[PDB]
């Protein structure tokens, strides 16, 4: 705010015009980023007063009415992250209503599935949902029904780790934290470049203006301009460059938030290690946070095997799943969990004699 | 005779206070651990400066004298406690070549269990003080803790110094050099702890 | 706004104008109480005075110079200053200040300027062509003149030579006035080099006798021991002003504050270097500095094809310090605050939008999320679509720039 | 004189070729989009949920655009759904049926 | 290496330190994108004989 400067600025021309626009283009896109991750559904969907979800317990992830209106792991999340011209503009959504779209999007998928992506949400009940994603990675539905208690305490016992896991240490939002740390690294940098020289008599703008008279003071100021003018295209590029990163980011987030919170990714290790089961957003300041559910196969056995087994000379090859042999015998069974079935026409399909198939065996299979 | 200094010689660099924070600043500073001229006078080099400590509980050390003669053709800092206060003179001084006392001028002016620590140096034309008193339970070397000296004067003499001796049981002598230094303020402003940034590569 | 934008037409949108920013409502200087007035009584206003042919120079340094107490004393008899004006004299600093001080006749007084010629001027007191300071004289017939005459001040008569600058020799060796060699001893043209005005009460205004002050002045490597009176303006608190401390000029709102300084401190800084409380030197209270209130200023505007009325966001203001609304994102202005929620059309932020709507005004909002919806969601109920529609979606990507290349020597050089 | 132009000038001309250069990344990482869409959803039949538009993806065509490419992506949406009664398993014969 | 220069550019303040920081983290990076790639396999697994 010296106006003996503020005239010698106006010979530079449209720089400071230029900085000002490329910062508001960045500002801008960080609520386009905000909005495209979470504002992907249409209706804000609610969960009923009931919580019978097939015994699985979503407490610690859907509101807690007693607190912003944050979940109970929203709440740690939001705990572990942690004027010379330069100012601050809010961001255009506010953590409520980031919580209210996390709300509405984990509302949706408790109550309908995939189904609220594609058109209106329909309902159906969290044991039927699962069983759907059970066939979606090839394990057979029966498979969840007849283990349907272990399956819900091991989701709920899992959720309780992720409580402890976010309570006991931060050191898990490090990409969230990193974010808060280089911005106030950079403008704590455009800032302390105020102090500097860059070899004029003093950095103190108006102690210039007493050392020396009108011509010397205006070639040691420009020194000064010139530097500050560097130093803010020093910031504004490296915020530009910065603000690509996070686009990326809010590009793949948004693309997290479409293919496995609204559906049920079939891309290996996109939403997390195992088979994909569904995922769960919780918001956290600056990020998202997705718990992705998945199928992990955890107790192998050891069996024979045959690509076909030949009959009455023809060959037989199974529909869904593979034979194996527990030692003696001969079964058919799901290819991701040990189930085994008698072969049967049923399940198996012929194509042609035995001779064409290396390494087929002589079985028997039934007719019913 | 010498000794090492410890952690001991920083002092308040500028008159501005700084809060629950630290502070990196480059200045004349004693380097950490470096190791220091001991006495129970000679004349002594004055370099870019000088810290000075004495083991004073005793009133044998009563001042100090700086200049580059230290006699008659020109001017010099005389520095005496008139055992009330300090008494500072410039003049031409045609003193003693071996000053004691009983165990023209252009300017003037007027101010064991315990050590008293000093910082004396000159710039662009201005000689400033800085000072602390603390207790002790060490008679040989310097006390191993960390306190820092606060300015006194600051003194618009214009003198050029090269040399200095004290006049007049431990005192110790040591040289400032442009160090780099970390600086941890407390909450009400006082260094409360430092980092000599040259020292070794975890200060680095 | 269509300045900003550099044309005449403005699209519907919310444009950053402007900056907003509080003026000092007046200006403030403070330094430490006035003290060390320098010692001009000793040669002003004592008792005793100098003969000519010896006279007395009191060095002045370590002290202020109220040369006001000098030029304004109407009793004097003359004041000329040379270099400076004498209402320029109390902005000035100096190494050393010298004050030199005799006893004259009245008719002697003109001769005591620069480059200037008679018996004072080449043989008693000498000032140079480019002498820079200050002559001052009063008359004193009071004191220096005496019934019978008063012989005993002095005047160099007779030298060899004329006096160099600021040359003293008060030497009474007798004089050779001609070719009589004078061989240690008096005689004809050999001759005592003084003489005496003898002052006389029955003196007329020119052979009177007048105590005379010439202040010379010097800047040297050694720093300025002598200035003239700093000046001091009253303390406003919770105002925006412009201050100065003791150097530290600034732009702020001063308050008082909960820091507590070690005595010598007398600034306080921030975590950037930048200052945030001083210690006021008349009475050392710990005051807080923050920035006069400042802020983008932007205008939300709907199309001017549509309309010309607008709505303006002071972005992070608070209004008190500018229909009116405090938003979160700052005071707006121009727009009426409405209890219901829509789409968002111009965002603000905080949640907070605004649109042209009904007898139009620009309304102002917390922006809607969506419909709200319950689930029908029970253990055994499920919904199965019956029937469908194909549905087109069109989806825009783009895909390459404009192709640019640029002469870097054209355009630099053309 | 004339070093003042060219300082300012070739600033001037460095300040447009950086922000060029970022912007071409920003368009790159759209082209690479939109190959991936004409790939996966003109080419294929992508499962990927709303990545070739809202609802369940039939197919897409593209159209060109000056600087860009539009795709009409034909979706099927359920449309007229009714609430009915539900069960995991029916009980037969003592032996639990699944569909 | 000249003495004269380096006290120059310690006047410019932050620039030449943030050049530092800017080269550093890319390096860094080149080593957490080669992780990204090939270090998704938790064992060293080894054909049959
Ligand atoms: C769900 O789990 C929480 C503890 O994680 C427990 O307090 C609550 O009673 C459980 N059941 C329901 C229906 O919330
Ligand atoms: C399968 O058999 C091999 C035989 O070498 C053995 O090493 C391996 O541990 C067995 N795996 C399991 C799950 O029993
Ligand atoms: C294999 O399955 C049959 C099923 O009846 C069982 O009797 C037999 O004990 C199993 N084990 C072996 C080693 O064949
Ligand atoms: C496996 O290799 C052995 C090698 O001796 C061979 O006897 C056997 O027929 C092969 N079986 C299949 C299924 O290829
Ligand atoms: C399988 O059965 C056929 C007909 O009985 C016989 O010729 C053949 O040798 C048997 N064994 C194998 C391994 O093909
Ligand atoms: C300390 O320094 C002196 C020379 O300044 C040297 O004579 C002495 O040996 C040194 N002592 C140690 C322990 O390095
Ligand atoms: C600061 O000074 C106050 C004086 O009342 C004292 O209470 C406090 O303990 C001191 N120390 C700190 C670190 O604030
Ligand atoms: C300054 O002078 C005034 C008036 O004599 C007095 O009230 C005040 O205490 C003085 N302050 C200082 C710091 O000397
Ligand atoms: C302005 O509004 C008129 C309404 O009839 C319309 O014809 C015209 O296209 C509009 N032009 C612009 C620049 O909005
Ligand atoms: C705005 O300023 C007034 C004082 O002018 C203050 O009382 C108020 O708390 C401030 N904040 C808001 C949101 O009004
Ligand atoms: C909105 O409605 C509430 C309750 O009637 C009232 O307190 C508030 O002032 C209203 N605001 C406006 C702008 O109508
Ligand atoms: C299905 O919807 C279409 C309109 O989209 C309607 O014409 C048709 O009659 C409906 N058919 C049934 C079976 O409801
Ligand atoms: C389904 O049931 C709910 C609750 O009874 C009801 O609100 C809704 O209108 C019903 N029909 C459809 C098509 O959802």
């Amino acid at each position: 705010d010296s106006t003996e400067c503020s005239n010698l600025l106006l010979q530079y021309g449209s720089f400071c015009t230029q900085l000002n626009r490329a910062l508001t283009g960045i500002a801008v896109e960080q609520d386009k980023n905000t909005q495209e991750v979470f504002a992907q559904v249409k209706q804000i969907y609610k969960t009923p007063p009931i919580k019978d979800f097939g015994g699985f317990n979503f407490s610690q992830i859907l509101p807690d009415p007693s607190k912003s209106k944050r979940s109970f792991i929203e709440d740690l999340l939001f705990n572990k992250v942690t004027f010379n011209g330069l100012t601050v503009l809010p961001p255009l959504l506010t953590d409520e209503m980031i919580a209210q779209y996390t709300s509405a999007l984990l509302a949706g998928t408790i109550t309908s599935g995939w189904t609220f992506g594609a058109g209106a949400a329909l309902q159906i009940p969290f044991a039927m949902q699962m069983a759907y994603r059970f066939n979606g990675i090839g394990v057979t539905q029966n498979v969840l029904y007849e283990n349907q208690k272990l399956i819900a305490n091991q989701f709920n016992s899992a959720i309780g780790k992720i409580q402890d896991s976010l309570s006991s240490t931060a050191s898990a939002l490090g990409k969230l934290q990193d974010v808060v740390n280089q911005n106030a690294q950079a403008l704590n940098t455009l800032v302390k470049q105020l102090s500097s020289n860059f070899g004029a008599i003093s950095s103190v703008l108006n102690d210039i203006l007493s050392r020396l008279d009108k011509v010397e003071a205006e070639v040691q100021i420009d020194r000064l301009i010139t530097g500050r003018l560097q130093s803010l295209q020093t910031y504004v590029t490296q915020q530009l460059i910065r603000a690509a990163e996070i686009r990326a980011s809010a590009n793949l987030a948004a693309t997290k938030m479409s293919e496995c919170v609204l559906g049920q990714s079939k891309r290996v290790d996109f939403c997390g290690k195992g088979y994909h089961l569904m995922s769960f957003p919780q918001s956290a300041p600056h990020g998202v946070v997705f718990l992705h559910v998945t199928y992990v196969p955890a107790q192998e056995k050891n069996f024979t095997t045959a690509p076909a087994i030949c009959h009455d000379g023809k060959a037989h090859f199974p529909r869904e799943g593979v034979f194996v042999s527990n030692g003696t015998h001969w079964f058919v069974t799901q290819r991701n969990f040990y189930e085994p079935q008698i072969i049967t026409t049923d399940n198996t399909f012929v194509s042609g004699n035995c001779d064409v198939v290396i390494g087929i065996v002589n079985n028997t299979v039934y007719d019913p | 005779a010498y000794t090492n200094s410890f952690t001991r010689g920083v002092y308040y660099p500028d008159k501005v206070f700084r809060s629950s924070v630290l502070h990196s600043t480059q200045d004349l500073f004693l380097p950490f651990f470096s190791n220091v001229t001991w006495f129970h006078n000679p004349v002594l080099p004055f370099n870019d400066g000088v810290y000075f400590a004495s083991t004073e509980k005793s009133n044998i050390i009563r001042g100090w004298i700086f200049g580059t003669t230290l006699d008659s053709k020109t001017q010099s800092l005389l520095i005496v406690n008139n055992a009330t206060n300090v008494v500072i003179k410039v003049c031409e001084f045609q003193f003693c070549n071996d000053p004691f006392l009983g165990v023209n001028c252009t300017f003037e002016y007027v101010s064991f269990k315990n050590l008293r620590e000093f910082v004396f140096k000159n710039i662009d034309g201005y000689f400033k003080i800085y000072s602390k008193h603390t207790p002790i339970n060490l008679v040989r070397g310097l006390p191993q803790g960390f306190s820092a000296l606060e300015p006194l004067v600051d003194l618009p003499i214009g003198i050029n110094i090269t040399r200095f001796q004290t006049l007049l049981a431990a005192y110790y002598v040591g040289y400032l050099q442009p160090r780099t230094f970390l600086l941890k303020y407390n909450e009400n402003g006082t260094i409360t702890d430092a980092v000599d940034c040259a020292l070794d590569p975890l200060s680095e | 706004t269509k300045c900003t934008l550099k044309s005449f037409t403005v699209e519907k949108g919310i444009y950053q104008t402007s900056n907003f920013r509080v003026q000092p409502t007046e200006s403030i200087v403070r330094f430490p109480n006035i003290t060390n007035l320098c010692p001009f009584g000793e040669v002003f206003n004592a008792t005793r005075f100098a003969s000519v042919y010896a006279w007395n120079r009191k060095r002045i340094s370590n002290c202020v110079a109220d040369y006001s107490v000098l030029y304004n004393s109407a009793s004097f008899s003359t004041f000329k200053c040379y270099g400076v004006s004498p209402t320029k004299l109390n902005d000035l600093c100096f190494t050393n200040v010298y004050a030199d001080s005799f006893v004259i006749r009245g008719d002697e007084v003109r001769q005591i300027a620069p480059g200037q010629t008679g018996n004072i001027a080449d043989y008693n007191y000498k000032l140079p062509d480019d002498f820079t300071g200050c002559v001052i004289a009063w008359n004193s017939n009071n004191l220096d003149s005496k019934v019978g005459g008063n012989y005993n001040y002095l005047y160099r008569l007779f030298r060899k030579s004329n006096l160099k600058p600021f040359e003293r020799d008060i030497s009474t060796e007798i004089y050779q006035a001609g070719s009589t060699p004078c061989n240690g001893v008096k005689g004809f043209n050999c001759y005592f080099p003084l003489q005496s005005y003898g002052f006389q009460p029955t003196y007329g205004v020119g052979y009177q006798p007048y105590r005379v002050v010439v202040l010379s002045f010097e800047l040297l490597h050694a720093p300025a021991t002598v200035c003239g009176p700093k000046k001091s303006t009253n303390l406003v608190k919770n105002k925006c002003v412009n201050f100065n401390f003791n150097g530290l000029t600034g732009t702020g709102v001063l308050t008082e504050s909960n820091k507590k300084f070690l005595p010598f401190q007398q600034f306080g800084r921030d975590i950037a270097d930048t200052t945030d409380a001083v210690r006021d030197p008349q009475t050392l209270e710990i005051l807080d500095i923050t920035p006069c209130s400042f802020g983008g200023v932007s205008v939300i505007t709907p199309g001017t094809n549509t309309s010309n009325q607008v709505a303006v966001l002071y972005q992070g203001v608070n209004c008190t310090e500018v229909n009116v609304f405090q938003t979160r994102a700052g005071c707006l202005i121009g727009a009426e605050h409405v209890n219901n929620s829509y789409e968002c059309d111009i965002p603000i932020g905080a949640g907070i939008c605004a649109s042209y709507q009904t007898s139009q005004s620009i309304i102002a909002y917390t922006m809607s999320l969506g419909v709200e919806n319950s689930v029908a969601y029970s253990n055994n109920s499920i919904a199965i679509p019956t029937n469908f529609t194909i549905s087109v979606t069109t989806e825009i990507l783009p895909v390459s720039m404009t192709k640019t290349s640029v002469d870097c020597t054209m355009y630099i050089c053309g």
